[PDB]
RNA sequence: CAGCUUGUUGGUGGGGUGACGGCCUACCAAGGCGACGACGGGUAGCCGGCCUGAGAGGGUGUCCGGCCACACUGGGACUGA
RNA sequence: AGAAGCACCGGCCAACUACGUGCCAGCAGCCGCGGUAAUACGUAGGGUGCGAGCGUUGUCCGGAAUUACUGGGCGUAAAGAGCUCGUAGGUGGUUUGUCGCGUUGUUCGUGAAAUCUCACGGCUUAACUGUGAGCGUGCGGGCGAUACGGGCAGACUAGAGU
RNA sequence: CUGGGCAGUAACUGACGCUGAGGAGCGAAAGCGUGGGGAGCGAACAGGAUUAGAUACCCUGGUAGUCCACGCCGUAAACG
RNA sequence: UCGAAGGUGGGAUCGGCGAUUGGGACGAAGUCGUAACAAGGUAGCCGUACCGGAAGGUGCGGCUGGAUC
């Protein structure tokens, strides 16, 4: 509206903010994971998701989520970490890789045998 | 500005993207051999070498001199 | 009072959805070559133009088909004096696909696309007519 | 020997006096596949009540469209009460292009060269109105050519 | 890669038998799975998918190579879907399978592949190859008296000849007058649905 | 980030350059730049190109090609077209 | 005979049964499933799609017409300064003549190559590559027009003011 | 003492018009500074009453303020 | 003469930590009240001033986005 108007202030596309702030450019972080614990989701979930506390090659202080049956987890531990929501947790926005530098993968894994870490069969 | 004179120039180019039409203007330094302007004094100027450290145009002649 | 073809289009295209059958508006020759194209592509009949109190009062005569049908679609003009719309003939504007005719003024007049393809030379869209 | 295809479905609430009631609204769309078209809203208890009472709304509201060869003449832009909806005709070797209610439309219509995009609220219904309401606006260029007169200041390669 | 599987669960899925041949039918109706037997509700999506992979699993062509062949037919000028199949045609294993010098498309593939076919006096062993105008297709000399062509050689007179196409006797030589017309010979399947998914 | 500049703007006479030129020098005037954003802060090699988008546009400058800038950091001269 | 695997199967979006489990183990892009008959969890079978690749992560474009020239709105959903004056700026009545700056046409020079596209030619085909033409939206120069905007010179009263 | 508007004649000039970034002026009530004034009302405050409590609604009182002079403040659901 | 580096000095600008302290968001099934939605029990809002554990109350002026004869 008000071509004139547009000319002298023109268009601003919408602010943005960035989701990788601890990866800050990397897909995966390599992280320390110190401090493994357990918390609870939100209130119509009652659960108890394995979180833990990651520091990366970065050097900023996430909290993380453990996917997967179980985990070998333990104080600081040489682990990769990825991005992802869990749409439960307050402020939990990384995923801890599991078949990565020191975690194993997830044993009994038989379908999707990726995620989680799952080699076929040997 | 003893010898050289200031000559305020306007030209439209077209916005490149809403498209309207816009006037800018200008502002060049013009050599005068014999200082003979005031204020107004419209000057057809023609660019040369590097008379100067800002002076590029010479005075060419006078037309429509001012009311 | 700006764009006074504007309100000459405004002006006709609220008579043409009033179902009025005459208008009245000043005088100017641009408005009576639009008249003449106008008249020219069929969408109005006769025009005419009659000394007013002051200066000239030109006079359009609305045209309808069998019912209370109007040949008038619409109206739209093009070059806004906020922006100025400008045209060449490699890439002249079409209105409703070829079914619509848009006013150019170029070196030799008023003219509809068409007609300033055939010739080749552009220049300022006007309005719409369709 | 029609073609019908539903839009949308969807289960209505009252609130009474001991409890709940339903209902049940389906709009129905239904033509020949070539260029007829019905628009029926419909409603009742039961979803096949209300997907006849649809069908036979869209039989009553049936109404002509305007075809130059299998595509439309000139691009449209029509309006709902709340739907956006613009059609453009396009190239015979071009398929039918658009969402869910303007393509099941279009098609009960039986229009096989399209261009149709929705800008304006996504609701089902008021998509459907918009497509329709386009439609209407649609005029032939032999109606124009008795508005006018000579009618040769029209375009129709394709012809036939 | 290649399919190398069970044609008649494709067919079953696909609700379309498209091979035809000695295995042409299986004396049953079509549950392809387990749950096969129900009645599922038909998607505007899933009608075409069915479609595209009909057309897929027909002239044996794979996905990447398909989009090719689409892009290549929309971007060419005129229609989209009837140049897709023209190009689907070209292919060497359906020239083979319509001149009748081999039982099916999967049996053209194979003899092709194995290299038992010189076009221009020229080895060559791939499906992947078009045919075009003013272009001759010839049998191997030292491959000929084989099994696999002799059993044809009598009983290739069943399958009819396309119009575009022309066979030659006791010496099989294959030329091609022009491209063809799948629209006029051999189109079981409407490609105006083929180009509506692709523009998704 | 609302006031910036003093060889800074111009002129004159010399000096200097392959070459015009405050490029340098001695003297004279008070001028020159700024809301169409100077001055200041953050960021960045530019382009042909690449990706996405029907298009307009949005993102990007890596292969390759053209140029520019740099050679531990900072500064300088010579040889030589 | 020496050679296939991969992901998904609640809506978006193509793909359902059973076993164990019973807000626990768990999954998940949203909203939602799991608290004792889970097509949503782990598993088995079945199916879908792709393929020597298939999924996740990282970022950009699109859907988004949710920065709208194309292509948005501002009574009540977010949106008219509390009002007025006025600087720059933008914009402007009718008519005559001149210029031809904007405008537009032609011509010439330039707009490197590859790469983008048409058409062909060669690697058994394709990827890859060669050729002809488009692209290079532009710019500079000459030669045509004043229909509209504009500069100048005038005129009129309708606008406006007295 | 002074502003504006409307109507009429067309008497006069002759596009001198519209909007207006910034900028400037005006701008309810409450409040601030200086001096004056203060009948009535009336924040704050006090007593009584209601209530489990009543820092309120009700009653009895009562200070600034409401008023004037010159300044300041420039805020309202300053709304059609 | 100029001239890198270095020293001395007052400033300019951008960050980190900080005893202590203010307000905000979310949590559980806590404590104290019922301020708003009905005339919500004293109609509700807007600007200001004052007061009180807290929501809030009172005065001045305005609106109906309430009613009344
Ligand atoms: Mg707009
Ligand atoms: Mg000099
Ligand atoms: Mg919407
Ligand atoms: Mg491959
Ligand atoms: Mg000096
Ligand atoms: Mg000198
Ligand atoms: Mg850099
Ligand atoms: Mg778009
Ligand atoms: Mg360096
Ligand atoms: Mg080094
Ligand atoms: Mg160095
Ligand atoms: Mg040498
Ligand atoms: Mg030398
Ligand atoms: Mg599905
Ligand atoms: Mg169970
Ligand atoms: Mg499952
Ligand atoms: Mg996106
Ligand atoms: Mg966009
Ligand atoms: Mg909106
Ligand atoms: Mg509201
Ligand atoms: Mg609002
Ligand atoms: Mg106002
Ligand atoms: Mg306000
Ligand atoms: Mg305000
Ligand atoms: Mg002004
Ligand atoms: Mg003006
Ligand atoms: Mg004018
Ligand atoms: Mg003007
Ligand atoms: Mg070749
Ligand atoms: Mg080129
Ligand atoms: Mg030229
Ligand atoms: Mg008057
Ligand atoms: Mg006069
Ligand atoms: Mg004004
Ligand atoms: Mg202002
Ligand atoms: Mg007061
Ligand atoms: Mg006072
Ligand atoms: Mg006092
Ligand atoms: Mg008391
Ligand atoms: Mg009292
Ligand atoms: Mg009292
Ligand atoms: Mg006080
Ligand atoms: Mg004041
Ligand atoms: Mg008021
Ligand atoms: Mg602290
Ligand atoms: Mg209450
Ligand atoms: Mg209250
Ligand atoms: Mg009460
Ligand atoms: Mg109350
Ligand atoms: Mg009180
Ligand atoms: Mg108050
Ligand atoms: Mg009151």
């Amino acid at each position: 509206p008000t071509i004139q108007q547009l000319v002298r202030k023109g268009r601003r596309d919408k602010i943005s903010k960035v989701k990788t702030a601890a990866l800050k450019g990397s897909p995966q972080r390599r992280g320390v994971c110190t401090r493994v614990y357990t918390t609870t989701p939100k209130k119509p979930n009652s659960a108890l998701r394995k979180v833990a506390r990651v520091k990366l090659t970065s050097q900023v202080e996430v909290t993380a989520y453990i996917p997967g049956e179980g985990h070998n987890l333990q104080e600081h531990s040489m682990v990769l970490v990825r991005g992802g929501r869990v749409k439960d947790l307050p402020g939990v926005r990384y995923k801890i890789i599991r078949g990565s530098l020191d975690t194993q993968g997830v044993k009994n894994r038989k379908q999707a045998r990726s995620r989680y870490g799952a080699k076929k069969e040997k | 500005m003893q010898k050289t004179i200031v000559v305020e120039l306007e030209d439209r180019m077209r916005h490149p993207l809403y498209g309207k039409i816009i006037r800018t203007t200008k502002k060049v330094k013009a050599h005068d051999e014999d200082s003979v302007a005031g204020i107004g004094d419209r000057v057809s100027l023609m660019e040369t070498r590097p008379l100067s450290a800002t002076k590029r145009w010479r005075l060419v002649e006078i037309l429509e001199k001012a009311k | 009072m700006t764009d006074p073809i504007a309100d000459f289009l405004t002006r006709l295209r609220n008579a043409n959805s009033a179902y009025h059958d005459e208008v009245s508006l000043p005088h100017s020759k641009l408005k009576a070559n639009i008249a003449q194209i106008l008249k020219n592509e069929g969408y109005i009949s006769d025009f005419r133009t009659e000394d007013a109190r002051v200066g000239k009062s030109l006079v359009i005569q609305l045209k309808y088909g069998p019912s209370r049908e109007r040949s008038i679609a619409g109206l739209r003009r093009v070059s806004k004096p906020g922006l100025r719309v400008y045209a060449k003939s490699t890439n002249l504007p079409r209105v409703l696909g070829g079914l619509g005719v848009a006013i150019i003024s170029t070196s030799s007049g008023l003219l509809t696309d068409r007609q300033a393809a055939r010739q080749g030379v552009g220049g300022e869209v006007l309005a719409y007519v369709w | 020997n029609y073609l019908e295809r539903v839009v949308a479905i969807n289960r209505v609430s009252k609130v009474v006096k001991g409890g709940r009631r339903f209902s049940f609204t389906a709009l129905v769309i239904v033509g020949d596949g070539n260029g007829m078209v019905g628009v029926g809203y419909g409603k009742a208890k039961e979803v096949p009540a209300a997907i006849a009472k649809g069908v036979e709304e869209a039989r009553k509201s049936f109404f002509r469209v305007p075809l130059i060869g299998g595509t439309i003449t000139h691009p449209v832009q029509g309006e709902a009460a709340a739907g956006v909806v613009l059609l453009r005709p396009a190239s015979p070797g071009t398929g039918v292009i658009a969402g869910g209610a303007a393509r099941a439309v279009l098609e009960c219509a039986g229009v096989h060269d399209i261009l149709a995009k929705s800008l304006g609220s996504d609701n089902a219904i008021n998509v459907v109105h918009a497509t329709v309401a386009a439609l209407k606006l649609l005029q032939r260029p032999e109606e124009v050519a008795a508005r006018r007169g000579l009618p040769i200041e029209d375009v129709a390669p394709a012809g036939m | 890669a290649r399919y190398t599987g069970p044609v008649t669960r494709k067919s079953r899925r696909l609700r379309t038998d498209l091979v035809g041949g000695d295995q042409a039918f299986e004396k049953r109706p079509y549950p392809p799975g387990q749950h096969g037997r129900a009645r599922i509700k038909e998607s505007e999506y899933l009608l075409q998918l069915q479609e595209k992979q009909k057309a897929r699993f027909t002239y044996g062509v794979m996905e990447k190579q398909f989009r090719r062949y689409y892009e290549e037919a929309v971007r060419q000028p005129g229609k989209t879907g009837e140049e897709l199949l023209k190009i689907l045609e070209s292919r060497l294993d359906n020239v083979i399978y319509r001149a009748g010098l081999a039982r099916t498309r999967r049996m053209a593939r194979q003899l092709v592949s194995h290299g038992h076919f010189n076009v221009n006096g020229v080895h060559v062993n791939v499906p992947s190859y078009r045919v075009s105008q003013y272009d001759i297709v010839d049998v191997r000399d030292k491959s000929l008296n084989t099994v696999p062509f002799q059993i044809a050689r009598e009983t290739a007179g069943e399958r009819p000849i396309p119009s575009w196409l022309q066979v030659v006797g006791e010496r099989q030589r294959v030329l091609i007058h022009q491209l063809p017309e799948r629209a006029q010979i051999d189109v079981p399947l409407t490609e105006q649905l083929i180009v509506e998914y692709y523009s998704k």
